[PDB]
């Protein structure tokens, strides 16, 4: 489940996935998710943002990109 | 940037290259361990959850990576060889650790940051204004630097770290700023044996002034200033020490101190100091104190603990409400019934009422005791503790007590299952004590009356291990140490239960206990030493040695404990029990070959008191007051020792138990024994000849001295008997000194020479006063001269410095306005009485009849005694009167020298010495008369009981001129006072400590040096009494109302026809050996005090046993039955 978008995820409702995710670009909100398995953030996130609202990561988060602002 | 909003993340790995990722955690977010292998900034913003916790900079971290933290972290670990820098920009880190691998590590702590623990394992540079609470500098951290000093530094390389600028930790630091004010800092307080309070304080801005206010334990405010009182102050640099006067009341003092400099008046500082000398007397709740007849003399102690209040439903109740106690199945149903009705409220009222006799007396409630349940639960929680404490204060307040003591026996171990206990007892006891102290202080802000808080504590190491001594001690005025039951029949071999010192390695003692307590931080000041008024017993002890440290078999029958009074009555040197002393432990014990008894006596009490003074302890506590001897000897010993004047050692004191050996003929002295109990000091169980000196035994009569059989502490002088060289016509005074070497106590001095008597063969005298205002020739009741040895004829009088018949004293003749009485007085039948006395002198040719000159209101002595010339004239005239009317001697009844009976007769200060010169001259003249007339003439006086009398006459200088003193051991109390008491009692009642008796009066004469054989004990054939006397204890020692209808002085004859069996019941004070009458109906209640046949028997017995010359009574006319006289006479013959 390897994202490159916008604000991708559910609304007022929690929603379960699994497997190794790879949010690979700036500005990508992810919301009311619950991720069994890993979260990757890659050098492709660059100098830009990535928000995570009421998320869960049962596996490993790995921040390899993002800037300071 | 990456935002982690109300999210959950686990482990996080950061290998961001080149410039940092910012990672933020918002709201309820939650992050696992962050592992840093690149550039990063953790931030926690608007965080309600926990966010980040553990962070580690790993060896994969690249050179010059930027790593910064903001937030609240747990463990942060710098473990990265690439010259790591950690920036901490805000927040907190519990433990930051710089690993041995992190070469040239730099840690930058921004100004608001707090690292609680920083651990250094490599030389580290710590920068910035951020704070480190403890830097742990291990060897690898040697030479680390801090721009701002850590709060504390630990670890082996502590002393190698550098701090502060180039100035050195904390910097140039200067100034300021405008200091000036006088501040007072308290250093400490101390007491000494003399009961001085010493206050030491550092006074900054010493301007040669300060003001101290002391509050006594009884509430007296008192002020001291450098101005009025620099005599009591001593200044050094900041050091100033205030020193009170000697002899302050024992217990807790409150003080305030402050300095000034003209106007600029310092902060007032306050505290508590403790004055040595407390005596805590435990008093049992299960005695009915209102009915008790053994008495309580609260002058001998400072504190009275009511033992005990109990715990029911987590509150404090009287012991009658404690079912564990009242329903003990081991006693009888009738025993339980007494327990259920235990008179606690009556008791408590009687005991606080003893304040009248000692106004400084504090009374506390002691809560708990052996087998008292409820403490573990009471202390369990903040609300259980609240009910309890409030309850305790209610008890204290309900009975008007002065404080609270707890005796929990014991926290944690519960005395091994006797009571309920738990591990938490230990902190819980601390909290409970804290609370009580809080509440008592709270209440005192309202009442302005200070309240004590104290405990009783176990002597064992188990006990000290179960409580928080250093923690509880600040809440306590003192700890009462239970330095008794140290050993007991539970031990397989005998030892001492309450010894002062440990004589062998496994014997516990007061000293072992006090050393244990001092070794745990408890101050000496706050330690009361315990003593016991009971023994511990072992049965079936092997019959070896002295019984001490010997094996014991079965304790099945054993009483366990025997109270001291019972030991005195039936064991100590009685019934085959030998008294022994352990001179290393300083403790006595008994052994009979099978039973061993360890106990506390007069000697162990003195060693214990001396230990207390020597170690500057708080005082002496004992369990329990009611177990003492009849005389309260243990209580009295304790008081004497702790209140002894520094610089004067105590003298050995004696009394007499057997003071007469009587000649069988003019020259044959039978064998006999004098016995003298010690009143102060304790004989060695076995004395030696050199420990006692006896003088006055006739030449060629041998004697030995030994300890008296069947007495605990008395000398026996065994007179062998034999043939005295010449006839013995008068008594021989025998004097016994008990030397310092006789006693167990260390630094006493010799007793005064005690007087006892060898009586000549006719025995004691029996002297009757015969009133001259009775016409004896015509009186149907006659004088029986076979029952008297002596008569005093009352009276001749003094007119114009000449001795005259009583009809020539116009003051007396006209005393009453009755013209009948005046005529009868003018015609007083003296000549007829003198012919009558002469006929007496035929049917008892050995009778002596003396003329008494003087009596009540009789004038002329002070004038007669004034110069050699007036003495001469009075003496010559008294002698002419003596011969003219056929008298065999002269008695002088001067009532009274110096004080004149408070203005009834003329008096002067000079009467004191002139009385001595008067008697001396009278004895000289009567020697002359005797040597002219072929016979011996007596000279005697009548003398009074009051200390003012004793002080107004030179008793030790006058006895030599006198055949005897007829001491008026009567009129002690009467209508001039409002409270009832015995007017003539032979002993002082147990219920009126310090009161008058024959015993007390005749002892005081002896302590002035008068020989026993020059004393005559006085009986009164009349009564005194009071009206409006409450019907409580049949009127005895009761406050009485208006005395306008007082019965005055009825004679025994009046008693017979008007009082006996007329609504009066006869009672008996057995301790006083005195009768009294009560009639609830007569005049608001009427109480009568008199002598009867029984009391006169005992006066007579007293005379015989004390070696007195005899007995006298006033007067023959007052008992026409002959029974009062017959009682004396039969006992003196017996
Ligand atoms: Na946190």
């Amino acid at each position: 489940a390897y994202d490159k978008a916008g604000t991708y995820g559910p609304a007022s409702g929690t929603e379960t996935i699994d497997g190794n995710v790879k949010v690979t670009v700036p500005g990508v909100t992810l919301r009311n998710l619950v991720i069994k398995g890993d979260l990757l953030l890659s050098e492709g996130v660059g100098s830009g943002d990535v928000t995570l609202d009421k998320v869960s990561v049962h596996g490993l988060t790995t921040v390899s990109g993002g800037g300071e602002n | 940037s990456v935002h982690m909003n109300d999210s959950v993340i686990g482990v996080v790995y950061v290998d961001k290259k080149d410039t940092p990722v910012r990672i933020v955690a918002k709201g309820s977010a939650k992050v696992g361990e962050v592992i840093i292998a690149g550039s990063v900034k953790l931030e926690e913003t608007d965080l309600t959850g926990t966010g980040f916790e553990k962070v580690v900079l790993k060896d994969l971290l690249p050179a010059n990576a930027k790593v910064t933290l903001s937030g609240s972290f747990t463990d942060v670990d710098v473990a990265a060889s690439a010259n790591p820098q950690l920036n901490v920009n805000s927040g907190t880190i519990e433990r930051l650790t710089v690993a041995a691998s992190s070469k040239d590590a730099v840690i930058v702590l921004a100004s608001g940051v707090k690292v609680t623990t920083l651990t250094l394992n490599i030389k580290t540079q710590i920068k910035g204004q951020g704070s480190v609470g403890t830097a742990v500098v291990n060897l690898g951290g040697k030479g680390s630097s801090f721009e701002s000093a850590p709060g504390k530094t630990e670890g082996i390389a502590k002393d190698s770290v550098t701090t502060g600028g180039s100035f050195g930790g904390g910097g140039y630091g200067g100034g300021s700023g405008s200091s000036s004010n006088p501040v007072v800092k308290l250093i400490s307080t101390a007491s000494n044996n003399d009961r001085q309070l010493v206050l030491k304080f550092n006074a900054y801005g010493w301007d040669n002034n300060a003001t101290i206010v002391l509050t006594s334990p009884a509430g007296k405010q008192t002020t001291y200033t450098y101005e009025k009182n620099s005599a009591q102050f001593a200044v050094s640099a900041p050091e100033v020490t205030f020193t009170s006067d000697k002899g302050l009341a024992a217990g807790t003092w409150l003080y305030s101190v402050k300095t000034a400099k003209g106007s600029v008046t310092s902060d007032t500082v306050t505290g508590k100091a403790f004055v040595q000398g407390k005596i805590v007397s435990y008093i049992p709740a299960w005695v009915d104190w209102a009915k008790d007849e053994r008495g309580v003399d609260a002058t001998k102690f400072t504190h009275l603990y009511y033992a005990f209040g109990r715990i029911n439903n987590g509150k404090v109740v009287t012991i009658k409400e404690d079912a564990k106690w009242t329903e003990d199945p081991t006693i009888t149903e009738a025993d339980r019934i007494k327990r259920r009705n235990n008179p606690d409220e009556s008791n408590l009222a009687y005991l606080t009422g003893l304040k009248a006799k000692n106004p400084n007396l504090k009374v506390l409630v002691s809560i708990g005791g052996w087998e008292a349940e409820g403490f573990s639960d009471a202390a369990l929680t903040p609300e259980s503790r609240e009910v309890f404490a409030n309850s305790a204060l209610d008890f204290m307040n309900k009975y008007n007590l002065d404080g609270i003591d707890l005796d929990w026996e014991y926290p944690v171990y519960g005395a091994w299952g006797v009571i309920k206990s738990r591990p938490e007892d230990k902190a819980n006891f601390t909290a409970l004590l804290k609370l009580l102290r809080e509440k008592l202080d709270a209440q005192s802000t309202t009442t302005n009356k200070y309240y004590e808080l104290a405990i009783a504590a176990g002597a064992s190491k188990t006990y000290t291990d179960s409580v928080e001594l250093t923690k509880i001690t600040p809440y306590l005025d003192y700890i009462n140490l239970m330095t008794y039951d140290l050993h007991g029949g539970w031990d397989p071999a005998t030892s001492h239960h309450t010894a002062v010192y440990s004589a062998t390695n496994n014997q516990l003692s007061v000293d072992s206990t006090v050393k244990l307590y001092l070794n745990n931080g408890v101050p000496a000041e706050k330690l009361m030493v315990g003593g016991a008024f009971y023994s511990r017993v072992w049965q079936n002890v092997e019959n070896k040695g002295t019984g001490l440290s010997e094996k014991a078999g079965s304790q099945a029958g054993s009483p366990g404990t025997i109270v001291y009074s019972e030991l005195v009555n039936n064991y100590i040197n009685k019934n085959g029990y030998t008294r022994y002393w352990d001179d290393t432990a300083k403790a006595p014990y008994l052994f009979n070959g099978s039973t061993f008894i360890s106990y506390e006596d007069t000697a162990s009490a003195a060693y214990k008191a001396e230990y207390i003074k020597q170690n500057n302890l708080a005082g002496f506590m004992y369990w329990e007051y009611s177990q003492d001897s009849d005389s309260h000897e243990l209580a009295n010993t304790i008081y004497s020792r702790l209140y002894a004047k520094s610089g004067t050692p105590l003298s050995v004191g004696t009394s007499v138990y057997a003071g007469t050996v009587t000649m069988a003929t003019y020259t044959q002295l039978p064998a006999g024994t004098f016995i003298l109990p010690l009143t102060q000091g304790t004989l060695k169980p076995v004395i030696s000849a050199s420990d006692v000196t006896v003088s006055g035994i006739p030449a060629g009569i041998t004697y030995t001295v030994a300890n008296a059989a069947d007495h605990r502490n008395a000398v026996a002088v065994y007179v062998n008997g034999g043939t005295v060289a010449s006839n013995v016509y008068d008594p021989i005074d025998v004097r016994v000194v008990v030397k310092a070497s006789a006693v167990l106590e260390a630094n006493m001095t010799d007793s005064a020479p005690a007087s006892v008597t060898i009586m000549p063969k006719f025995g004691p005298i029996l002297l009757g006063y015969v009133p001259g205002w009775v016409d004896w020739t015509n009186s149907a009741y006659k004088v029986d001269a076979t029952k008297l040895t002596h008569i005093n004829y009352a009276f001749a009088r003094i007119k114009d410095n000449k001795v005259v018949k009583i009809s020539e004293d116009i003051n007396w003749v006209n005393e009453f306005p009755s013209e009948e009485i005046r005529e009868q007085r003018r015609n007083n039948p003296d000549d007829a009485n003198f012919a009558y006395l002469k006929t007496l002198k035929q049917q008892n040719p050995s009778l002596k009849v003396l003329v008494s000159i003087g009596g009540w209101a009789a004038e002329g002595f002070s004038d007669a005694a004034l110069t050699p010339e007036t003495r001469e004239e009075l003496a010559n005239s008294a002698i002419a009167f003596m011969h003219q009317y056929g008298f065999d001697g002269i008695d002088l009844d001067w009532e009274y020298p110096v004080y004149g009976a408070f203005g009834v007769i003329k008096s002067r200060p000079e009467d004191k010495q002139n009385f001595t010169a008067l008697l001396k001259l009278f004895r000289e003249k009567l020697d002359v008369e005797g040597a002219l007339h072929g016979k011996y003439y007596e000279l005697a006086i009548a003398s009074a009981a009051a200390p003012i009398y004793i002080n107004s006459v030179e008793l030790d200088k006058i006895h030599q001129y006198l055949d005897y003193m007829s001491v008026m051991t009567y009129d002690y109390h009467g209508s001039w006072e409002s409270k009832t008491a015995h007017q003539a009692s032979v002993y002082t009642s147990a219920l009126s400590p310090g009161d008058f008796s024959a015993d007390s009066v005749l002892t005081a004469y002896r302590k002035q040096g008068v020989p026993a054989s020059k004393l005559v004990i006085g009986g009164a054939f009349y009564a005194r009494g009071w009206v409006n006397v409450p019907n409580i204890n049949h009127g005895l020692f009761q406050q009485a109302g208006d005395q306008a209808k007082n019965p005055g002085t009825p004679t025994y004859n009046d008693l017979v026809k008007d009082y006996f069996d007329k609504g009066y019941t006869r009672y008996w004070d057995n301790s006083a050996k005195a009768p009294y009458l009560y009639n609830p109906d007569a005049n608001g209640g009427t109480f009568i005090t008199y002598d009867d046949e029984e009391s006169l028997k005992y006066k007579a017995e007293y005379a015989k046993n004390q070696g007195l010359r005899g007995v006298m009574f006033w007067d023959y006319s007052q008992d026409i039955s002959g029974k009062l006289l017959g009682a004396i006479f039969n006992e003196l013959k017996a």
